[PDB]
RNA sequence: CUGGGCGGCCGGCGCCUAGCAGCCGACUUAGAACUGGUGCGGACCAGGGGAAUCCGACUGUUUAAUUAAAACAAAGCAUC
RNA sequence: CCUCGGCCGAUCGAAAGGGAGUCGGGUUCAGAUCCCCGAAUCCGGAGUGGCGGAGAUGGGCGCCGCGAGGCGUCCAGUGCGGUAACGCGACCGAUCCCGGAGAAGCCGGCGGGAGCCUCGGGGAGAGUUCUCUUUUCUUUGUGAAGGGCAGGGCGCCCUGGAAUGGGUUCGCCCCGAGAGAGGGGCCCGUGCCUUGGAAAGCGUCGCGGUUCCGGCGGCGUCCGGUGAGCUCUCGCUGGCCCUUGAAAAUCCGGGGGAGAGGGUGUAAAUCUCGCGCCGGGCCGUACCCAUAUCCGCAGCAGGUCUCCAAGGUGAACAGCC
């Protein structure tokens, strides 16, 4: 049956973010009076973090962890779902649709995605997740 | 009818002795000479027949005193692939790396039973 | 040359230290503005008479002024 | 229009019968639209001898002189599935 | 081309429907009357034609300064 | 001293191939896109930051402050918007790798733009007036580079799902690999308006000084319509080829991420954004370009490569005026 549940990756196939990866928080598999056709609202990495040896450093290590983040409303159209799935947390109250007439709260949306994730990447789980797609 | 003249010494109708016409301020009918047409970039991927979007049809050479943003898309592989081209590799990449997870776990289960 | 739009914007191009002239000229419609610069010769075009003579009282001193009669 | 001379006509008188009935099986060939065999849609065009295009999925094959596929080439496809087949089972 | 029940429009109240009204526009074609001392593609421009024979198939080329041809080349045919 | 590193080899070869960047007005006895005036532009340099703007100035925990707004601590910050096509003024990054542009034949047919021709009026000057003709003739601008708007094109995107098939061209051609319909996006914009710009140029009517003052002044430089018209140019779309119609300098975009920056300052590395400062050396340049400046012994009916191209007749760049 029906797939696109929040918690899903998905792979932006569109605009800025092709090719980056991303998570389902909402989906609207109607259409809104807005938007008459199935969109969803993704949260994802913009830049993903770099690749860490044990010869690097601490400081190094913790530079290198670092995640930019972006939250986006996508047509289904430019989605390509993924098998892997993704449980973060993401607060439901920061990351809504009304984020977008707002430019402070679009940054606290962002800023939540992001301080999520970096917990989610430094525990070692979701390794594909946080892999940069190569095309 | 005024006639007009040639205002440099190439007396040839060469590819780089195209000109138009325009009217002074003086009322005179003089020759401008006009530059190449330029054309926009073709995609990295070899099929699309049409040229890229977002970026100046000029020659070569000026294409180093405009700024980036007029060279480029917003997009991996801007300037230099189209979005549809783009898109087929995002889903080639990513559905061929699938296939080759279950290759494995499908030959792995297999050497594991037999 | 470029056109400015705004008056304030010609106050700060007439206070250029690049600025070497103002040069005021009377039409039938307008008067206009022009400063000449380095690069560009800036000109703005007043359609008002009565915001023409404030214009020539605020313009910046020691810079020189020529009417175009 | 014409009785029989059909593609040849714009020869005229200029060569022989003989040689205009030949060359006019051939330039009806050299110069029909085929049907794609990877997209469908007939648009299978020559671009030069042996060249042949389909301009919807841009697609390049390369194929006969004046043909799309000669016969020599069906049977040594048709050989060489045969001898590989044998060689697997 | 425009239109269709001071300036608008909330409205049933209108029905453009054998395409009607108004305005605008250029280039031709065909037909007819009249008319000249039958003269009129009035200058200019501008294929004589038919019946056959010989050679070369055709287009092309050639001895600049006496030979443009039936000579040479040519596609086609064949041989090594 | 390590690391990287193929010159797939010096060098010469085009005043018609490629090749960044200038155009109006005036001026000479003879120069001129070269001099003067004016308005621009490309390339290179700026180290010791030239000035701005960007990066980049947020959030949490508290305290004081009536509250605003400030004090301490902690954590971010190599920009942002659009579903998309893509957009915005910038928006770090090396070796290495991929790609683009430079860089492509000939012919045909359509369409857009301009110049020229044409037609109807309005000005200014002139010709004819024996009779007519409100007539006939001349003239009746806005360079480059920016900004905006028409206009042209698009195998660019979103919704959506078509047979009773429909859309559509002069021709074609297009569609479940997404038609028609609606809404967007991009490129080109040599056209129009605008800054340049009327101060200049031209026409006409006058007033000066003296051989020249770019003298001075008044008025004007207007409103429209047409077209398989001719030429140039930009597009779209076809035909032909056992013919498939250069190369290299040079410039750009992308992939990757080795690196660099600063700990919260009012900051850093960095910036293809705006303005400001300095420079661009060498050679050619007069004139004829041919029934008289070239070759043919000559001012020789010969020969010698191109560009622009009005009215009438008429198929015409024919011939005739
Ligand atoms: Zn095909």
């Amino acid at each position: 049956g029906k797939f696109m549940k929040p918690g899903k990756v998905v792979l932006v196939l569109a605009g800025r973010y092709s090719g980056r990866k991303a998570v389902i928080v909402k989906n609207i598999d109607d259409g809104t009076s807005d938007r008459p056709y199935s969109h969803a609202l993704v949260a994802g990495i913009d830049r993903y973090p770099r690749k860490v040896t044990a010869a690097m450093g601490k400081k190094k290590i913790a530079k290198r962890s670092k995640i930019k983040s972006f939250v986006k409303v996508y047509n289904y159209n430019h989605l390509m779902p993924t098998r892997y799935s993704v449980d973060i947390p993401l607060d439901k109250t920061v990351v809504n649709k009304d984020v977008f007439r707002d430019p402070a709260l679009k940054r606290k949306a962002r800023r939540e995605a992001k301080v999520k994730f970096e917990e989610r990447y430094k525990t070692g789980k979701n390794k594909w997740f946080f892999q940069k797609l190569r095309f | 009818v005024q006639r007009l003249t040639y205002r440099r010494r190439l007396s040839y109708n060469t590819a780089s002795n195209k000109t138009r016409l325009s009217r002074t301020p003086g009322n005179r009918i003089v020759y401008l000479y006009t530059k190449k047409v330029g054309k926009a970039p073709k995609s990295a991927c070899g099929v699309c027949p049409g040229r890229l979007r977002g970026v100046r049809a000029v020659r070569p050479k000026v294409l180093m005193r405009l700024s980036k943003t007029q060279k480029h898309v917003s997009r991996a592989y801007g300037g230099s692939m189209c979005a549809k081209c783009v898109r087929d590799r995002i889903k080639r990449a990513f559905l061929i790396e699938e296939q080759k997870i279950v290759v494995k776990v499908l030959k792995a289960q297999a050497q594991s039973q037999k | 040359p470029r056109k400015i739009e705004e008056i304030k914007d010609f106050l700060l191009t007439a206070r250029r230290k690049d600025a070497k002239s103002v040069k005021i000229k009377k039409n039938k419609d307008n008067v206009k503005f022009k400063v000449r610069c380095s690069r560009y010769l800036y000109t703005l075009v007043i359609t008002d008479k009565e915001k023409a003579e404030k214009l020539k009282q605020s313009l910046p001193p020691g810079l020189a002024v020529k009417d175009l009669k | 229009r014409t009785k029989k001379v059909g593609i040849v006509g714009k020869y005229g008188t200029r060569y022989g019968a003989s040689l205009r009935k030949m060359v006019k099986k051939i330039e009806i060939s050299q110069h029909a639209k085929y049907t794609c065999s990877f997209c469908g849609k007939t648009k299978m065009k020559r671009r030069a001898v042996g060249i042949w295009h389909c301009g919807s999925c841009m697609k390049t094959v390369a194929g006969g002189a004046w043909t799309y596929n000669t016969t020599s080439a069906v049977t040594v496809k048709s050989a060489i599935r045969r001898l590989k087949e044998l060689k697997d089972q």
